[PDB]
């Protein structure tokens, strides 16, 4: 069906350059509004940029401007965003999103209807740091000894020292999901990032049944698996 | 330029309440509004367009209407899986600046939880790294407020502590919170006994979880 | 109808002129 691929985003230092893409599918792409929408960490929603892609006419922010260029490619129907001179402040994950053409209609008897962006891609991170990049150490998090055998425990997985964010946690890969908190990473003064993933499970389960944490840093191309005894 | 001012930055409604988000243009954008939910993580979705069309598969407690240049979302009945932020977003511009409105965060109040607390001592691997975390784990709880106080052999810690707070849970609407202290192995080493001690509106008393180091 | 065409030529002012008559 529709859908709207972004790639290219990553670390990269200030003054820096990236491109981002967009790959959409299941949707006339000339008969579109292409729209760059990013997110700094936990702030709202800025556009960035618009494009018409069959004719080319573009539209940007006031941030941006002189700096990034949106263009489109209607062959490939992919879009793209080319970031120049990039500073801290242009850390965001950045969204591609559409318009489905009219941006505006008017209908004797019903009025006007404006577009709105219906189809948005996942985001790709972009992070503008100096720090460098760095893949992650796993440790376990056991289980107490501090139990019965009749309720509740609680197991995890350590994930620190890495750069840049994001890193992905599954548990016994991905076959287990109740119960399981991967928690927003914290800055430690190293630089680096760290987070915790934790899962409850039947507490007589321990030692018997394997638990193993499946972390992922694609950034790094760092993958571990740590299995979790008590 | 063109600004949308969203008002309550933030609200807390229990299930099944009527909720009203508002968002005033600084000037006129006729119907050109669209209201988005964001979950964290996660794209936003479009809910309403043209300021009071129903995108569609959007459920039908989600609505949109215009009075002038104040525009409103009411979720009529609202459902633990709303917990979000919510944005409008203007496009009276024909290819130009869309701008949003700084959003509007909804939690889902529920009944008292109290945390479920848990302790993890830094393993024998890490310590060979040089370094010791010890993490402490509170399990769906709600109220969000919560204290964590790290205690070594008895001893307030301070400034060697960090924490970090789940979303709200899209189904059962508790938080969880983790602890994570930070020690030398050498410092580490000498001490024995390494308690988090939690203070939460669910529990009659502060909750203490310990481990002795050997 | 679309009216994209029309208001690509039109000040941000004409525009919402335009659309204002249109309600």
């Amino acid at each position: 069906e529709v859908q709207l691929v972004e790639s290219g985003g990553g670390l990269v230092q200030p003054g820096g350059s990236l491109r981002l893409s967009c790959a959409a599918s299941g949707f006339n792409f000339y008969s579109s509004y292409i729209h760059w929408v990013r997110q700094a960490p936990g702030k709202g929603l800025e556009w960035v940029a618009s494009i018409s892609p069959y004719s080319g006419s573009t539209s940007y922010a006031d941030s941006v401007k002189g700096r990034f260029t949106i263009s489109a490619d209607t062959s490939k129907n992919t879009a793209y965003l080319q970031m120049n001179s990039l500073r801290a402040e242009d850390t965001a994950v950045y969204y591609c999103a559409r318009y489905s053409w009219p941006w505006v209609s008017y209908k004797p008897y019903y009025g006007l209807h404006f577009s709105a962006m219906d189809y948005w891609g996942q985001g790709t991170l972009v992070t503008v740091s100096s720090a460098s990049t760095k893949g992650p150490s796993v440790f376990p998090l056991a289980p107490s000894s501090k139990s019965t055998s009749g309720g509740t425990a609680a197991l995890g997985c350590l994930v620190k020292d890495y750069f840049p964010e994001p890193v992905t946690v599954s548990w016994n890969s991905g076959a287990l999901t109740s119960g399981v908190h991967t928690f927003p990473a914290v800055l430690q003064s190293s630089g680096l990032y760290s987070l915790s993933s934790v899962v409850t499970v039947p507490s007589s389960s321990l030692g018997t049944q394997t638990y193993i944490c499946n972390v992922n840093h694609k950034p790094s191309n760092t993958k571990v698996d740590k299995k979790v005894e008590p | 330029d063109i600004q949308m001012t969203q008002s309550p930055s933030s609200l807390s409604a229990s299930v099944g309440d009527r909720v009203t988000i508002t968002c005033r243009a600084s000037q006129s954008v006729s119907s050109a509004v669209a209201w988005y939910q964001q979950k964290p993580g996660k794209a936003p979705k479009l809910l309403i367009y043209s300021a009071s069309s129903l995108y569609s598969g959007v459920p039908s407690r989600f609505s949109g209407s215009r009075s002038g240049t104040d525009f409103t979302l009411t979720i009529s009945s609202l459902q633990p899986e709303d917990f979000a932020t919510y944005y409008c977003q203007q496009s009276v511009s024909y290819m130009g600046p869309l701008t949003f409105g700084q959003g509007t965060k909804v939690e889902i109040k529920r009944t008292v939880a109290a945390p479920s607390v848990f302790i993890f001592p830094p393993s024998d691997s890490q310590l060979k790294s040089g370094t010791a975390s010890v993490v402490c784990l509170l399990n769906n709880f709600y109220p969000r407020e919560a204290k964590v106080q790290w205690k070594v052999d008895n001893a307030l810690q301070s400034g060697n502590s960090q924490e970090s707070v789940t979303e709200q849970d899209s189904k059962d609407s508790t938080y969880s919170l983790s602890s994570t202290l930070t020690l030398s192995k050498a410092d580490y080493e000498k001490h024995k006994v390494y308690a988090c001690e939690v203070t939460h509106q669910g529990l009659s008393s502060p909750v203490t979880k310990s481990f002795n180091r050997g | 109808m679309e009216l994209d065409a029309i208001l690509d030529n039109l000040s941000d002012e004409e525009q919402i002129e335009l659309l204002e008559l249109l309600e």
